[PDB]
RNA sequence: GACCGCAGCAGGACUCCGGGGUCAGCAGCCUCUAGCGCGGGAGCGAACGCGGCUCAGGGAAGUCGGCAAGCCGGCUCCGUAACCUCGGGAAAAGGAGUGGCUCUGACGGCGCCGGGUCAGAACUGGAACGGACGCGGGGAUCCCGACUGUUUACUAGAAAC
RNA sequence: GAGACCACCCGGCGCGGCGCUCCUGUACGGCGCAGAGCCCUGCGAUCGCCUGAGGGACGCGCCUGCAGAGCGCGG
């Protein structure tokens, strides 16, 4: 939801992120990344508030296990800096299984969450215990 | 065969030829448009960069994430001592372009201007201008000169020196440049306004206002030889590419049998005269002002002079321009700034509610020296 | 004429290889001392070259104190310098202490 | 201007300068520089570092 | 250091004697004795090459293939799977400790008088210790040849012999 | 501030100091009613204090000091 302001995209595809809602999944590896034109030999890139097709690991529930799904980065380790020059990080880069429609598959968000997620996606903000 | 994949190419070929800049220092070439009927101005000013400092400012874009909302943005200080008129120059638009009518020197030239004129000061004749002094500084001949412009020039500019014994760099040696007269009723209002500013400084904030966009011409900074990978951002070869990987692996096709001058080659990198088109104009202040950077948030004395003072520049003595992001060239490098050709339509209105006086030599942790010796006790 | 000057050896070889330390701070003292006693023949007495490799040809001593006599005439002027030993160089620049 | 405070090196952080950190604690560390970040994420103690504000409450030096 | 390769050729060519420290070491790293400063010197600190060093975030997405690098590694104590020709696998996999000081036990030849290993405890130190050096990354499979060996000196070390 | 060499931009340079600021993280030494303990009244890794100290700097300001502008070449 929402124009968002360019910030540094951490994760490029091949990155294994924790997953931080209560769907039963444990990692969640990083297949593409929406809205991303290319460039040659340029692997895609994703930030905080980013929808990113995952899949779940072999820690993962078997049921979510072999899908491409749509998740939201809510942490990243890549430092960034906000229009308002604050420079801030994650100690974990971090996602959370969403529908392109902004609906959670896991009911709760353990953990620290960012606030370009929990803005550009309204029902993160409602979920989450903190927005750092 | 076609080239299989779509990539770009690297490299704007407009900006060939990449090489060292002949010219001195960075040159104006075109002025801003006269818009005839418009208030008498001047359309240039040249400055020494001094260095970048970090803003916090109000944004009141309307439409954005920013709105009524808080932003620090990086800042270029250029210190621009007051430039003292030398003479008028009128050009008229012949058939074979802007072509000079005569330019009509002071009666009296400043030791900076005449430094400029000679190699070397002391081993000189100290000959010019000498014959000049003799037939003006009745100033009869001066007026005779400048009717002959009023009569025959369509384009009034000024020559005006920098006065280097005001700035912290070891020139002795005055920057002159002309300076065009904009906005004027007629060619003879446009003179008289000139010959009102003649043997007089002339100062930034009577030539630029804050809000306002300039563009900063300067020669940028030089890295010497370089390869194409640093000179044309090109794709470093594998590791495993024998006789070395920092090169462009084909430099053309077959046919046409000879190299192309789109295709990257190693040589000069940097020293190129470049223009940074639409810069706002944080603030125009003097450094004589001691609270020129206190802002209601500051409560303190706050001038723009940094703690630990300018890296790599000096102590910026009097005037200075502030403007909003990065200027071509490195600190001490001549920066002519104009006022924009085609600004931005929709720029957010400044309001600074503080800068940056910590020192940017190292980490600074204070704004002002009697905060650190407060805190060390 | 005698002129006690310090010179600082970190400073000369900087920009040099650090293998090439010593021998290019020795060279380093002699242009200096050209131009500090305006001779052409600059003699260093070996203490000076004792001092300098001290602490080996990759690190030289951060500063030499230098006790510089002007010695010959008529076109046979030379420079012998030898190492003056200091606690500290705290307050010190050259001093043209020698007369005549 | 508004200023901060490090989380280890315990000096005020002016506008725009240093890092932030959100562990899953749940805690926003502000950091002075990368000096106050690399000592805490080492874990070293700052009442053993000097310079730092709780080794100066500590010894009394900051009392 | 004079032999043999066109040469006073980063090429080979048989032996004898072999100190100290650190260490399991004739290893590596420094040194005593002895030898000695090699077909040249300066300046500069470009690209590029070569021999290295480091790199945010990700982690093989690079590539024909993880090529190259990197990881691992010393000792002590735990703890070890399938499979197997019962010998192995196996350092499997994995973990934990390690410095300096100040002590306390053991162990011979007693009055005496030697030992230098193996334990155990305090106390300390930016959360440090095989602090340089030396020094396995590992696991699951499939094909082939049982194995140790051997080979196209100067493009094939292999499953070939 | 510019560079392979040249060229370019500048020039009484520049060297050594003194401040300022910044980097590292509290110097040697002295002392102590610190110290596990030990055996001696001595040893001892460490610890505190003096000491946000000491050391450093290629950034800024200054000079209190030696200096520094060819009768060189063209012309």
């Amino acid at each position: 939801i929402g124009n968002k302001f360019r910030i540094s995209c951490g994760l490029p595809v091949g990155a294994v992120i924790n997953c931080a809602d209560n769907s039963g999944a444990k990692s969640l590896n990083m297949i593409a990344v929406k809205n991303w034109k290319g460039h040659l030999n340029r692997f895609p890139k994703a930030s905080v508030g980013d929808m990113v097709l995952i899949t779940v690991g072999r820690d993962g529930k078997p049921e979510l296990r072999r899908k491409v799904t749509p998740a939201v980065v809510v942490r990243q380790r890549k430092v960034w800096r906000r229009k308002d020059g604050v420079w801030i990080y994650f100690q974990d880069n971090a996602g959370v299984i969403i529908n392109p429609k902004g609906e959670l598959k896991g009911s709760s968000i353990t953990g620290p969450v960012a606030k370009e997620a929990a803005d550009r996606w309204p029902k993160i903000s409602t979920t989450a215990e903190c927005v750092h | 065969s076609h080239r299989k994949f779509s990539c770009c190419r690297k490299g704007n070929l407009g900006y060939l030829p990449r090489k060292r800049c002949t010219r001195g220092r960075g040159r104006c070439k075109t002025f801003p448009p006269d818009v005839q009927g418009a208030p008498i101005h001047l359309t240039a000013f040249l400055g020494y960069k001094a260095g970048c400092t970090h803003v916090m400012r109000f944004i009141d874009h309307r439409g954005s994430n920013l709105h009524n909302r808080q932003a620090i943005d990086q800042a270029t200080i250029i210190d621009a001592p007051p430039m003292i008129c030398t003479a008028i120059i009128g050009y008229a638009k012949t058939p074979k372009g802007l072509r000079a009518v005569t330019t009509v020197w002071a009666a009296h030239i400043a030791e900076p201007a005449m430094r400029r004129f000679y190699r070397n000061y002391f081993h000189a004749e100290k000959t010019a201008f000498s014959t000049y002094m003799k037939k003006a500084a009745d100033g009869t001949y001066i007026k005779e000169q400048l009717g002959r412009l009023k009569q025959h020039a369509d384009v009034i500019r000024i020559v005006a020196h920098t006065q280097p014994a005001l700035t912290p760099l070891k020139q002795k040696k005055a920057d002159i440049m002309e300076i065009q007269v904009n906005g004027g009723a007629n060619v003879a209002e446009k003179v008289d306004y000139a010959y009102a500013l003649m043997e007089k400084p002339i100062s930034i904030k009577d030539v630029f206002s804050v809000g306002a966009q300039i563009d900063t011409i300067s020669i940028t900074r030089g890295r010497g030889f370089e390869g194409v990978v640093t000179r044309w951002g090109v794709t470093r070869l594998p590791r495993k590419t024998r006789r070395g990987n920092r090169k462009v692996a084909c430099i053309g096709a077959w046919h046409p049998a000879n190299v192309q001058y789109t295709v990257a080659r190693a040589g000069q990198m940097g020293y190129f005269h470049r223009t940074d088109t639409n810069k706002q104009v944080f603030m125009i202040d003097t450094a004589e002002n001691p609270r020129c950077c206190t802002t209601e948030f500051d409560l303190t004395d706050k001038s723009i002079n940094p703690v630990g003072g300018f890296v790599n520049y000096g102590r910026v003595q009097g005037d200075f321009i502030m403007i909003k992001g990065t200027c071509p060239g490195p600190k001490r490098r001549p920066v002519v700034m104009r006022n924009a050709l085609l600004p931005h339509r929709n720029c957010p209105p400044v309001q600074l509610q503080w800068i940056s006086t910590a020192s940017k030599f190292g980490h600074g942790i204070f704004e002002t020296v009697e905060e650190r010796r407060q805190f060390y006790a | 004429i005698v002129y006690e000057h310090t010179i600082r050896l970190n400073k000369a070889v900087r920009g040099k290889p650090s293998k090439k330390a010593a021998p290019i701070a020795i060279r380093a003292i002699r242009a200096q001392v050209e131009k500090l006693a305006k001779v052409e023949d600059v003699r260093l007495d070996p203490s000076v070259n004792v001092f300098v490799w001290s602490r080996g040809i990759r690190h030289v001593p951060r500063r030499i104190r230098l006790e510089v006599r002007l010695e010959g005439d008529d076109e046979h002027k030379f420079a012998y310098v030898i190492n003056k030993d200091v606690e500290n160089f705290k307050h010190l620049t050259t001093e043209k202490k020698g007369s005549e | 201007p508004r200023i901060e405070h490090c989380s280890f090196c315990s000096k005020p952080v002016y506008p725009g300068k240093g890092i932030c950190f959100v562990r899953n604690d749940s805690r926003v560390f502000r950091f002075c520089t990368s000096k106050c970040h690399r000592n805490f994420k080492m874990k070293r103690n700052p009442r053993k570092v000097r310079w730092t504000k709780t080794y100066r409450l500590l010894h009394n030096k900051d009392m």
